[PDB]
């Protein structure tokens, strides 16, 4: 049974994006204490990440944005006006006390555990700090200031030919997208909402570019979508890619606004069907490493990401949640998992399998005997 | 009324506690015959038994 | 249930409709029933040449308006339709749209050194990555322990009852249960990885000297007044934390406050639910 | 300051007394001031021959009453006197007597068969005296342990501690000292014992399977209603803890009475004393 | 250092000899209590005696004695008084639930410490419930049922040829001594109050007789007597004692009651006085036998008996008392000391010298070279 390194700073839960803001650090915290009474915690491998350092974080961004990062503060914020509005930073990704230790504790925790993974020392690796996918080389994005999953990716590289990207998150994972669009070493791979949603990108039609041309998959998708459907195009596409991209790391991003009821999310998936994701992953018995992302109804981001953590140490838990110091937080019910809504899914069987078709063709054009 | 096992078969002691008064809170110490005979103090039970027992050694108030 | 083409009256091209009636009154003269579909530009590309939108706007004209018969087919028979067969009497429809409201069923990406990252070499077989594992992490739980469930779990619950007896030395089941929250717990399972899980050592550095360790969450350790200054500076600024600092807990630390929101969100005498 | 012997005028042996004055009047006549030195009849064996006791009896004689001067010694000269030295004139005081008051400063060994214990002759050096050693003891405590001071002090925290996060399982202060008393330590140094000195084994006896252990002396066991029958039955019978079962808490055994009697004497609420 | 073995059952202190009784055996429970507290117990073999059987205490008592000890209860007491009235068994001797359990355990601690000493496989060992030295072969006296103490000298016979006993009680030894009046093996010395006290018996011609004669010592004493009187004429016989009579075993009974301010003593030795005896045979370095006794303070009974253990231990402690389940006991002071009292000592230098040179001759008479 494979071997699982876990990575958490105490200091994450209490960094805070700012009041109204839905992007909550507090819901890992949450998991984690989950993990600990669940007796999680107890079977797998927990380390604590240093800080990751602007020399690593320049590994592929500016460095006069990781600069700016590292500078920046709540109080000189009338001062560099000039530079946030260059650098993306405000509405909706607020400054805020402590945002650079924010990222370096996200950063550390998927690059000490990409080394991890290089040095043959663990199968799987979990990181839910991480996973923080929107980000882009000069400019923060969706919440996301520095992008652990590309600087995570770029250390594989050093062990590994070629990393497949997988993406659940409702939103398109432009940030390692775009990051390895001319290449043909990494794959991405991505499941979305499209249409009037967030970041506009990630279309049928998005492909990659240069080298990277047909190395960047996407599927586009509309509200409501179930497990069964989510299932039965998820397995199907994910055995083709690793039939044709014959990968020998997977980094799976396991964003939870996919899941129902989420606050900015509009999908209608449960804990048992996400997670079946990360199951047939893990499947494919490769150096796998498990990042978060998104998630807005902290309650159920909790729950999913403690049960996708039993998963990859295929152990059972029960519904009963255990009691912790959030315990109250659980609703009347107190249970872990949750179950779909009345909530109307319109993506019809037809336009599923028009979907599906056109990337079977494109993922042919890869080489193979 | 407990039997009193130093003294002959039958033989019985009782300690009361004073209620009221001067010495509310003390007891007093009384010892009944076989047939239920009241006796008070140590040379009343003593001129009662007469040589039957020796009593020099006797503690009234604990019956020992 | 016939589409038709109609007189468009400005010059331009026809107006489509759906025939719901066909009526003749008792001059002979004829009239229809029609529901309108509606040109992208009159609702008012992913949207084809062909686009029409069913309305449910209803109107009726005369026949002679009617100048040519047409189809408006469902998207999938459109899309199935050959190059020979494509004509310009055929459309298509995916929308309903009201016309009334506006309503309808239910961003770029760059290339350049400026957006990509520097994909970087694999190493070679006699290369080494040059990376520092200690700068990296530091391990706070082992896995693999000569102990089993059982033994964990029970010091777990001595760890449990010192803190009580640690509190206990300056509300029972208070204490036992302040003693039972998760940062006793936690700096358990470090207590037991720092003596290298030896049960015997491990006991030890709980009870240091005979005396024994309390560790108290930010949720128990601030005191009566503090929590007091908290209730009144959050039902003021809400959940504003920084201002609620400068303001009202000023002495304490910023993420002391934010962990103790959180903390304090499950209070019991706590209840902004109904 | 001298001793006299006066005459007896009833015919018997002369009554001895200590000058304290002599005095002579006008007329030439010789009268004495005499304390008197009792007999032991007159006093109204340990005592000797020649005992006399140094009265606070005054009275004054003419001294043709004196017929003969002696000497009473102290004891430890009268002990000393040889025996040619032996005399009728030598008395001895070593008490005082209160004439008035009657005050004074402040059985046999048997032989044969039936008195005397066998003894119980030596053992060759080829027999041996068997006995079975585990029919006459069963150990509790070993003095040489491979455990130092400062472990089985540790261990006895934590065997305190659990006690308390026992009873809290269904005051802190209250509970914390119940669970140190010394029923639970007791308990405490055999657990280590029965376990071998191993710390690690015996905390798992603490906590069999994740619950603790709770030991309760007789005074902490007993019910509040129990308690309550002891002091009428105590304050009614005294200490007559055969007839306060009997007649008040029938249901309990003796010893178990007893030993809560003592330990309720320590008892806060309870002072006897003033 | 010497190795101690200490001896006691739970259930001793239990017992009770009835209302308005002076002896009370709570008094070892609470030295059994102190002597946990003040961290001691930690430091000897500490064994619990099984219960002696009418088996071996018939190896000097009659057959029918104890025959009638096993029998007696206060239920059937009016249908013995016979057999009561020939045993001695009433007025200060009372019959009592449990008494006899009460005597095995007292017999049990000294016969299985006898052995101990004979097996040589411990230097000292304690057993504060026995020492009860006025029982006779066919009949109870003074508190005594059944004499443990020549029960044990008995065992240790079996290996050793010479047994001395030594009773610092208040009251004279006569159970010890009639029981063994006619040996030269086992010589008994005895320092006590003597006229108009208990037993009446232990005066300076008190000598022996047959083979026993010049092998009875007994130091006859008046009230009030010091530590340093005590002490002046301790050491002096004691030492020639050893001297002559060469013993090869001690049974050193260190009764309490000749402690100042006892209910039924009056002598005025402090427990540092008591106990120079008790290290004073210590230091004689011979296989030892401590054993209790009387004692009617047991503020102070307990006081004693745990700073003589400490002796036994040649460990220190403080005056400060531990706290124990009984701490309330001691007075407003909670100390383990007590002070002598202005009591007037009525023992003469001229009246001990007396005695003592009439014992040096005694002892002179004995073998030598
Ligand atoms: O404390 P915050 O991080 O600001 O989040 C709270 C919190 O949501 P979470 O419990 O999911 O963190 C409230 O939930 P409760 O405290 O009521 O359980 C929620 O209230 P509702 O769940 O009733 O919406 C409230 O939302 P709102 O401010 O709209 O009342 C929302 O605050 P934010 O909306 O600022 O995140
Ligand atoms: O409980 P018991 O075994 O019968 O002994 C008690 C007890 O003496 P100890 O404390 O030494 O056992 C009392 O002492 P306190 O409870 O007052 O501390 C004492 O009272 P005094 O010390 O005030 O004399 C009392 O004696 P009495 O009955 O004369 O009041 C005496 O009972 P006994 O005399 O029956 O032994
Ligand atoms: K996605
Ligand atoms: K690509
Ligand atoms: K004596
Ligand atoms: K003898
Ligand atoms: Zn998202
Ligand atoms: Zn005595």
């Amino acid at each position: 049974r494979r071997k699982v390194c876990y990575y958490y700073d105490g200091d994450v839960g209490n960094y805070y994006y700012g009041q109204g803001h839905p992007m909550k650090p507090h819901r890992i915290r949450m998991t984690h204490n989950l993990l600990l009474n669940y007796g999680l915690y107890r079977k797998m491998e927990i380390y604590r990440p240093h800080k990751a350092n602007a020399e690593e974080m320049t590994k592929y961004h500016s460095d006069d944005y990781i600069k700016f990062l590292r500078s920046i503060r709540p109080d000189n914020m009338s001062e560099y006006s000039k530079q946030m509005q260059r650098f993306n930073v405000g509405e909706d990704c607020p400054v805020f006390d402590g945002l650079f230790e924010f990222c370096q504790l996200s950063t550390g925790g998927s690059v000490a555990s990409a080394v991890k993974l290089n040095k043959q020392q663990t199968d799987i690796a979990v990181n839910w700090a991480g996973g923080l996918h929107h980000a882009k080389k000069s400019e923060a994005s969706g919440f996301c200031y520095v992008n652990d999953i590309v600087l995570a990716i770029l250390e594989l590289l050093k062990y590994h030919q070629r990393v497949l990207y997988i993406d659940i998150d409702i939103h398109h994972g432009d940030g390692v997208e775009e990051a390895f669009y001319t290449t043909d070493r990494v794959m991405t791979v991505s499941f979305h909402k499209y249409g009037e949603y967030f970041p506009g990108t990630g279309d049928l039609r998005d492909i990659g570019a240069g080298k990277g041309k047909y190395y960047a998959v996407n599927y586009p998708l509309r509200d409501g979508i179930d497990d069964e459907s989510y299932e039965a195009i998820f397995k199907p596409v994910m055995s083709k890619v690793m039939e044709m991209f014959q990968p020998s790391a997977v980094v799976l991003q396991c964003g939870s606004d996919s899941l129902s009821g989420d606050r900015l999310g509009c999908f209608n998936l449960t804990i048992k069907g996400h997670a079946k994701c990360v199951e047939f992953v893990k499947s494919f018995n490769l150096p796998m490493l498990m990042l978060g992302g998104g998630g807005y109804t902290i309650r159920n981001v909790a729950r999913c990401w403690t049960y996708e953590t039993a998963v990859a140490l295929d152990t059972e838990i029960p519904n009963e949640l255990p009691y912790n110091d959030y315990f109250e937080y659980f609703g009347p019910d107190f249970k872990l998992h949750i179950s779909p809504s009345n909530m109307t899914n319109q993506n019809t069987n037809e336009y599923l399998e028009k979907i599906k078709q056109r990337l079977f063709e494109n993922l042919r054009m890869l080489p193979h005997a | 009324r407990m039997d009193c096992p130093a003294l002959p078969p039958g033989w019985k002691k009782e300690e009361v506690i004073r209620k009221s008064g001067l010495s509310a809170g003390k007891s007093d110490v009384y010892y009944f015959s076989p047939s239920g005979k009241k006796f008070r103090s140590k040379p009343q039970l003593a001129r009662y038994l007469g040589n039957t027992v020796d009593l020099s050694s006797f503690d009234f108030r604990t019956g020992k | 249930g016939d589409y038709v083409y109609f007189e468009n009256s400005s010059s331009n091209p026809y107006l489509i409709r759906r025939i719901e009636e066909l009526n003749k009154t008792a001059n002979g003269n004829v009239e229809a029933k029609v529901v309108c579909f509606y040109r992208r530009r009159d609702i008012s590309h992913q949207l084809r040449h062909r686009e029409l939108f069913l309305s449910r706007q209803l109107e009726s004209l005369p026949a002679t308006h009617i100048r040519g018969k047409c189809s408006v087919t469902l998207l999938n028979e459109t899309e199935s339709l050959k190059s020979y067969l494509e004509r310009e009497d055929f459309f298509f429809y995916s929308l309903v749209y009201d016309p009334q409201q506006k309503t309808l069923a239910d961003g770029e990406i760059r290339v350049g050194n400026r957006y990509q990252a520097d994909i970087t070499d694999l190493l070679k077989e006699g290369e080494e990555d040059g990376r520092d594992q200690s700068r990296l992490e530091t391990q706070v739980w082992e896995a693999h322990n000569p102990l089993t469930d059982k033994q964990i779990d029970q010091f777990l619950v001595v760890a449990r009852s010192v803190g009580t007896f640690a509190r206990a030395l300056d509300s029972l089941h208070m204490s036992a249960a302040a003693a039972s929250r998760d940062i006793t717990l936690f700096h358990a399972m470090d207590t037991l990885h720092k003596n290298i899980y030896d049960i015997s050592k491990a006991i030890s550095a709980l009870v240091p000297q005979g005396g024994p360790v309390l560790c108290r969450d930010e949720m128990e350790e601030w005191s009566a007044s503090e929590a007091n200054l908290f209730e009144e500076a959050l039902e003021k600024y809400g959940k504003d934390f920084t201002d609620i600092q400068q303001d009202f807990l000023p002495w304490k630390s910023l993420t002391s406050i934010i962990e103790y929101y959180y903390m304090w969100k499950t209070t019991d005498r706590y209840v902004q639910q109904k």
